[PDB]
RNA sequence: AUAGGUUUGGUCCUAGCCUUUCUAUUAGCUCUUAGUAAGAUUACACAUGCAAGCAUCCCCGUUCCAGUGAGUUCACCCUCUAAAUC
């Protein structure tokens, strides 16, 4: 679901645009995988210390 | 002890006030003693300190029956420029700082209460549309969880891990571990 | 605030930092927590993204600025 | 996003032509004098490359921004010459003209 | 300015006198100081009840959601108040503080009644 | 009560005028010193006379005793009166550039209520006169006769809206912002209306004035102007 | 007083009267005029009253004059695309070349008042600052909300003085 | 404006000095077991991994 | 249908009932003074710049809308009992996004409960003025608004300033808005000061509280008593049309009832005080005869 | 500037200087309470104590914040286009 007043929002915004659907506005998580946060990162991307 | 303090605006109908002032406003005689041609810009503080009146009193401190009070409107119409409605500045009347303060106040407090006349604006409405059927103020279809009583999302609620994850985390933290704790009350703590 | 350069204060140099006991259930709650949270999170700033992206769209190439540029080099004409 | 050059178009009077094909040009702009409120000729100098080498000096010339500029001083080209010096056309009858009296009569066309 | 790396967020700088403090929600580069340079300033909040007993903020929703579509972070304050807003879902932490004041409070009950 | 100073003959109060020879009395007009001078002994004394209501004169007298010298100013000053026109009996009809002499003189046309804005003497000559509101500026040679001289002439030679009116043959209209668009006609011809309307100058020829010009725009800083003042 | 002719054209009043606020394609602007002749009285007076307050309220139009070029005057301007638009003024007073001007390449008062509009929301009411910006400085300054402790001073319990 | 060569140098000869003295794994990423602190920096490692 | 107070009709008779009278619209005002200018003007010059200030009367004359009052707003977003205790006192969220009409705009609490909810319209009308300040408008309630200053404000007759600030203070379909409303009118008609809002922009309303109310006896007996005979009629025609199953209304239709008859009708069919009006419009037409 | 004092045996003109107004620093004398704001003269030299950590090791940060005004048209607009956030 939507926040409360994000979603209120959404339905008012429509019922003002004429649009007088009663489904309810829906948020899609699909595309967001939570990757474990021990997952390997890119080593090609770190740094190294440097020489002193 | 002036007998006037309870009925302030009896003193400006008295003949004792028309005596000494007549038409004129109570103000019109008085001129400040200063160096130069151009006065300075702000008038004394006050005209009585420790209960000891100055030598040259401004027009509202040498008369003891002359009260600043919002009820006492006529007093207060002397202090306001009747063709702009505007307060004069305290150089202007030679009225002390603190007697300024009072005035203003008195006056503010006049119009407030509509003792006294002012000029009020004829303004637009705040709005274009009156229309009042969007949903801001009209009322949102409940979402399902509010009709079923169910927090707005799963995770508000608390779920109790599964024994094998917390005997997990009690190994990834040997020796550093506090009580566990069970579900919460329902219900804040009365 | 300091520098690169600054040494480090005598007084910290024997200091250890040791790290906060945890509470199990507590953790867990809290990680599962934060893993919804930070979803629907990524899924409004993307939203917020995909709108933003689309008024620009709109801006530059949308069907109503293209009828408003040609309706004024008509009238230039 | 057609050029780096801060001034696109420009009208100026050709004041040097001792470059290879290169006219100095002299633009001149109105500024307000903050004080007097009034209008004053503030003068600029710029360099027009002139591949043919077809301006003289006195006429007066517009000048078009390059891309990028050709060289450290140059970064505008001679787009026409509005007014050649003694030679001018008069742009409302097209007919020659030698200051406000007319060479050739309109009528005779 | 030119910050070595850095971004957009959007923060509370803090403002008022002293035991009187005012919030402005500013979207400004992380590097600046709280009270410097902003982007834009994109509402207020007055953590002082009011007259009526009211903790007033104002959030410009529109321009927030320009500035979050435009890669700005959030700093954790502003995600607790967009939670008690609506705008977002509650902070997790906001809830566990929760959970944990309704423990505490438990205790409390409890050792009240073993009085 | 003092003059301009406390030890100034400027200003000070010389009383009415006494009766005169003609039979006529001034117990409505009230004089005012203006300038007491040394002459190298005798004295030399400008005073000004007026009724507060239009009717006002000045004069000078010379005598060994400063009395007769007053005495002889008033009575003189009473039978060389001239008649200023007012505006609704507080201000002026227009504003007015002069110069006398060395000595230059504008005055402007104000509102009720925005007091006496001038030259002391100026005030002094106005409340003499009757006049309540305007602004003046004196400058070049602030000489006190002179500068008598040169107001008197200029107010006596204003153009009043009923003269306008009838040299034009049109009606003058006056436009006040707090009364809106309503056109208030304070002026027609005695004869008369011209059909033909005044020429719809697109931009006049004026001699504007720097000080006025710089003031609108908010380049003048003085630190000396608009300053809070007793009530004039 | 002060110098010259007509003193009120070096005023900011008259030099914002002008109501020429040129299209974004325009770059410049050149006068041929003469200075004698009948036939060109309204250019003469076009380049006396009217330039200055053109360049006024187009501050970044090259507007260049030419003087006893042509037997007749002409205005000529040079546009961003290279498109150029001759206007023959001759017989033609100064308020009638203001109007064609204006009609020709001018911009309507539909998209003033917009652009008017738009800079109207830079300026957010709500908005907390310095005088120079915003309206209010702090929320203090609003009523029913906790006043600044410069004039009021705050109770003894809000004070870490006395909470600590 | 008068250039700044000695500027150029100095970045010049560190990127070239920091190319040649690399320090290697084996130095970088020693530990004292003792101490549990690295010999390279002298910095101690977190308590959570000793 | 019944016609609404906005209609072209009921405009057109309640503007021209209303009148307009140049020198009441645009009475001196107090204020900052600067010099006047003058003109030069022709006798057709003259008529065009009253013709223009007549026009300028007409724009500020102009009728505000009469509403109903607004429902309450009493709407829940979410309730979060976990949020429950854990606040002393509410939050207020409004969305200050400058380009949104004040009635559209969300105004949200969230409550020491944790309930989110819709703010109530005083609450809106607060924060609107709050983020978005209006000229003449004040956050907390001006205390002129109180029934005894109210007394004070009629009994120096400046009614029209009541309504004035009235106006500046309150929406038009704000409960203290038609309160306010409702007692100068009702002060106006117990006393005869209708004359006071004529040439004003609030006679439209005044006049259709009152034909709403049936109690057009007095301003019928103040427009007779001032020969406004034609404003009359036309406020009978007006009761007619809003109450057309009315017994006047029928006794007007059988009687073929037009001009003074309409009156006449009137007073005799749904007249509270039906004599009087009889006697001055008898005294009215004797008037007449003698003039 | 609403101006005023001052040249001469005297008048007028020109012209300087000063007075009246508002700020800031310092000095003399004097000084009760509460709240708030502000606070080395010196880019002269500095005793002493703190001002940068975090983190399952790698990295990241210490290039920020804070300070000063020595030097001084590197600050603003357009074009192009690195690094950084999404
Ligand atoms: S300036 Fe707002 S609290 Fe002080
Ligand atoms: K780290
Ligand atoms: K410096
Ligand atoms: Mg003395
Ligand atoms: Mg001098
Ligand atoms: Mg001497
Ligand atoms: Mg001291
Ligand atoms: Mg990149
Ligand atoms: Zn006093």
């Amino acid at each position: 679901p939507y926040p409360p007043l994000l979603r209120a929002m959404i339905i008012a915004e429509r019922q003002k645009n004429g649009d007088t659907s009663t489904e309810e506005p829906m948020l899609n998580v699909q595309r967001i995988r939570m990757e474990p946060w021990d997952y390997p990162a890119k080593q090609e991307d770190k740094g190294r210390a440097k020489g002193t | 002890i002036s007998p006037y303090k309870d009925e302030p605006w009896k003193y400006l109908e008295s003949e004792e006030y028309q005596e000494r002032y007549g038409s004129r406003p109570v103000w019109a005689d008085y001129r400040r003693n200063h160096k130069g041609g151009v006065p300075p810009q702000r008038t004394r503080k006050t005209c009585i300190r420790r209960n000891k009146v100055v030598g040259n009193p401004c027009p509202i401190c040498r008369d003891h029956k002359l009260h600043v009070d919002f009820r006492n409107v006529k007093l207060l119409e002397q202090f306001v420029c009747a063709h702009t409605g505007i307060i004069f500045y305290a150089p202007y009347t030679g009225v002390c700082v603190k007697q300024h303060k009072r005035l203003t106040q008195a006056i503010q407090k006049a119009r407030d209460h509509g003792l006294l006349i002012y000029h009020i604006p004829q303004v637009e409405p705040r709005d274009l549309d009156f229309s009042t059927s969007h949903g801001a103020v009209s009322a949102t279809p409940p979402a399902p969880t509010l009709v079923s009583g169910d927090p707005w999302y799963p995770w508000y609620n608390w779920k109790q891990p599964p024994e094998r994850e917390l005997s997990r985390l009690r190994r990834l933290y040997q020796g550093h571990l506090q009580e566990e704790s069970g579900p919460p009350p329902e219900s804040m703590p009365k | 605030r300091k520098t690169r350069h600054d040494p480090l204060a005598k007084s910290k140099i024997e200091r250890v930092n040791m790290p906060p006991a945890v509470d199990p259930a507590e953790f867990f709650v809290l990680m599962e927590r934060y893993q919804h949270y930070r979803q629907t999170v990524r899924a409004l700033r993307m939203e917020f993204v995909s709108e933003v992206q689309r008024k620009v769209h709109e801006a530059r190439a949308g069907v109503l600025a293209e009828r408003k540029a040609l309706k004024d080099a008509a009238e230039h004409r | 996003v057609r050029s780096s050059v801060h001034a696109r178009w420009i009208v100026g009077k050709v004041i040097g032509t001792k470059m290879q094909k290169t006219a100095k040009v002299r633009v001149t702009r109105l500024v307000l004098d903050p004080y007097l409120l009034k209008y004053f000729n503030k003068r600029k100098t710029y360099f027009a490359h002139d591949a043919l080498q077809q301006c003289t000096v006195g006429d007066i010339v517009l000048l078009r921004a390059l891309p990028v500029p050709r060289a450290k001083h140059v970064k505008h080209e001679l787009a026409e010459i509005v007014f050649k010096v003694g030679k001018v056309i008069d742009p409302v009858t097209g007919k020659p003209c030698a200051g406000t009296t007319y060479l050739e009569s309109p009528l005779s066309s | 300015k030119a910050y070595r790396g850095g971004h957009l967020t959007i923060r509370l700088a803090l403002g008022g006198c002293t035991n009187r403090p005012f919030y402005r929600i500013v979207a400004a580069h992380n590097k600046c100081p709280r009270d410097g340079r902003f982007v834009e300033q994109l509402g207020s909040y007055d953590p002082l009840p009011n007259s009526h007993g009211e903790k007033l903020v104002a959030l410009n929703l529109d321009r927030i959601r320009h500035w979050i579509g435009c890669g700005a972070h959030l700093s954790k304050p502003m995600e607790k108040l967009l939670g008690l807003a609506g705008f977002f879902p509650l902070h997790p932490m906001m809830i566990t503080n929760a959970e944990r004041l309704r423990r505490k409070r438990a205790r409390e009950v409890l050792l009240a009644s073993q009085k | 009560e003092r003059g301009w100073s406390g030890n100034s003959w400027g200003g000070i109060s010389l009383g009415p005028p006494d009766p005169g020879p003609c039979g006529e009395t001034y117990e409505d007009f009230d004089t005012r010193i203006l300038e007491v001078r040394n002459v190298f002994k005798s004295i030399r004394v400008l005073v000004a006379v007026g009724n507060g209501k239009g009717a006002a004169g000045f004069s000078i007298g010379k005598a060994t005793d400063r009395m007769d010298a007053f005495r002889k100013a008033k009575n003189r000053a009473v039978h060389h009166l001239h008649y200023i026109e007012r505006y609704e009996d507080h201000t002026i009809f227009h504003d007015i550039s002069l110069r006398f002499k060395r000595t230059h003189i504008k005055m402007k046309k104000q509102p009720k209520g925005y007091g006496l804005r001038c030259h002391r003497a100026i005030i002094t000559i106005c409340r003499l006169i009757g006049i309540k509101d305007m602004y003046a500026k004196v400058s070049g040679s602030i000489n006190m006769l002179s500068l008598t001289q040169g107001l008197f002439r200029g107010l006596s030679r204003q153009e009043t809206h009923q003269q306008l009116a009838d040299k034009k043959g049109l009606h003058v209209v006056e436009i006040r912002e707090e009364c809106g668009p309503l056109p208030i006609v304070v002026a027609s011809p005695r004869g008369p209306l011209r059909k033909d309307p005044e020429p719809e100058d697109e931009v006049p020829d004026v001699k504007l004035d720097w000080e006025d010009v710089k003031t609108a725009q908010g380049m003048k800083r003085s630190v000396w102007s608009n300053l809070k003042r007793a009530a004039t | 007083p002060m110098k010259g002719r007509f003193p009120i054209r070096r005023t900011l009043q008259y030099l914002s009267q002008g109501n020429v606020v040129f299209k974004d394609s325009v770059k410049v602007m050149t006068v041929n005029y003469n200075t004698h002749g009948e036939l060109g009285e309204g250019a003469r007076k076009f380049v006396f009253f009217n330039i200055p307050q053109i360049q006024y309220k187009n501050p970044w139009v090259q507007i260049m004059m030419f003087k006893n070029m042509t037997p007749s005057p002409f205005l000529r301007f040079y546009l961003d695309s290279g498109e150029q638009v001759l206007v023959d003024v001759e017989t033609k007073s100064n308020k009638e070349i203001m109007e064609h001007i204006r009609k020709i390449l001018g911009k309507n008062e539909e998209t003033l008042r917009e652009e008017e509009e738009e800079k109207k929301q830079l300026s957010h009411p709500a908005n907390f600052g310095p005088r120079k910006y915003c309206l209010r400085e702090c929320i203090c300054e609003v009523e029913g909300q906790v006043p600044c402790p410069s004039l009021v001073p705050l109770p003894k319990e809000m004070r870490g003085k006395y909470k600590a | 404006v008068r250039p700044r060569l000695i500027a150029e140098l100095a970045r010049r000869v560190r990127a070239l000095r920091e190319q040649l003295n690399r320090p290697r794994d084996s130095q970088l990423y020693a530990v004292d077991y003792e101490t549990l602190t690295r010999p390279f920096s002298g910095r101690r490692l977190p308590v959570r991994a000793w | 249908k019944k016609p609404t107070f906005m209609d072209e009709e009921v405009q057109s008779i309640l503007t021209k009932m209303t009148g307009l009278n140049l020198q009441k619209t645009f009475k001196p005002a107090i204020q900052e003074l600067k010099p006047p200018t003058y003109k030069l003007m022709t006798q057709a010059q003259l008529e065009e710049a009253t013709r223009q200030a007549v026009e300028a009367a007409k724009v500020r004359l102009k009728m505000p809308p009469v509403l109903e009052e607004r429902v309450p707003i009493n709407d829940v977003l979410a309730e979060d009992k976990i949020l429950e205790g854990t606040e002393t006192t509410k939050y207020v969220f409004t969305d200050i996004s400058y380009s949104i009409p004040h009635r559209e705009r969300f105004i949200v609490v969230r409550e020491p409960s944790g309930t989110l909810r819709k703010a109530s319209w005083e609450e809106r009308d607060r924060m609107i003025q709050v983020y978005f300040p209006k000229e003449g408008r004040k956050i907390l309630t001006p205390i002129i608004f109180k029934e005894e200053n109210l007394r004070t404000m009629y009994s120096q007759d400046r009614h029209v300033d009541v309504l004035n600030l009235c106006f500046a203070q309150f929406e038009p379909d704000s409960t203290e808005y038609i309160k306010v409303h409702h007692k100068t009118y009702e002060d106006i008609d117990k006393r005869g000061k209708y004359d006071l809002l004529r040439s004003t922009r609030y006679f439209g309303g005044m006049v259709w509280y009152f034909v709403n109310n049936k109690k057009i006896d007095g301003l019928l007996i103040d427009q007779i008593q001032r020969d406004l005979i034609d404003d009359a009629t036309n406020l009978v025609q007006l009761y007619h049309v809003l109450h057309p199953d009315g017994q006047s209304a029928q006794g007007a239709k059988d009687q073929a009832a037009e001009g003074i008859n309409l009156i006449k009708v009137f007073a005799k069919t749904e007249a509270q005080k039906g004599a009087y009006i009889e006697l001055t419009l008898q005294t009215y037409q004797e008037a007449l005869s003698r003039h």
